[PDB]
């Protein structure tokens, strides 16, 4: 991979962790 | 590149590569290793679930003989995080002949240890909230002399964390 992907993959698991701790807070 | 740039781009790529669960890790921009970013989460069934933790690393000249400093930037209640957020356990403190109060010859920081083995080690640390540096003294007498209201202070955490 370039550094332009890792950084934008990494910069999408960060939204995607919050994305999906939310709903597993609301769902519990 | 010195020995701290190829240590941390070694040890990025790992984690590019094989990405750990509730963690993600890495230099906020790649012309400068020696600064990261680190989302963490609160691990399910305990009082911090859920809760998404941003902290940044900043790593010395002389990784990996030296550990970063990690600060966490968003609030946080714990006994073992500083209230400006530096994280205070025994793996982050450089061997030395100054207890700073951690334990009894307590575990210091080693070339063995690593980014992902540190922020495994905070995610337990939430888990466990493991009085080992009395970094928030307010936190760590709330653990001990009222756990259920400490519980209770954790579920706001996630939830400011969260945004919600």
């Amino acid at each position: 991979w370039s550094a332009d992907e890792r950084q934008r993959m990494l910069v999408q698991r960060k939204d995607e962790l919050l994305q999906q701790a939310r709903k597993r807070f609301l769902n519990k | 590149a010195g020995t701290a740039l190829k240590r941390l781009m070694a040890e990025y790529k790992q984690l590019t590569l094989n990405p750990p669960e509730g963690i993600v890790a890495g230099p906020m921009n790649e012309e400068n290793f020696f600064e990261w970013e680190a989302l963490i989460m609160g691990p399910e069934d305990t009082c911090f679930e859920f809760g998404v933790f941003p902290a940044i690393l900043s790593f010395p000249l002389d990784y990996p003989l030296s550990p970063p400093k990690m600060r966490f930037t968003c609030e946080m209640f714990h006994p073992n995080i500083y209230p400006d957020g530096r994280v205070c356990i025994s793996i982050l403190h450089a061997p030395g002949d100054d207890p700073m109060g951690y334990e009894s010859s307590a575990e210091r920081w080693s070339p063995v240890q690593s980014v992902e083995k540190i922020l495994l080690s905070v995610v337990s640390m939430l888990a466990e909230p493991n009085d080992e540096s009395g970094a928030n003294v307010d936190a760590s007498k709330m653990w001990r002399d009222d756990r259920e209201q400490f519980y209770k202070i954790a579920k706001q955490i996630v939830q400011k964390s969260l945004g919600l």
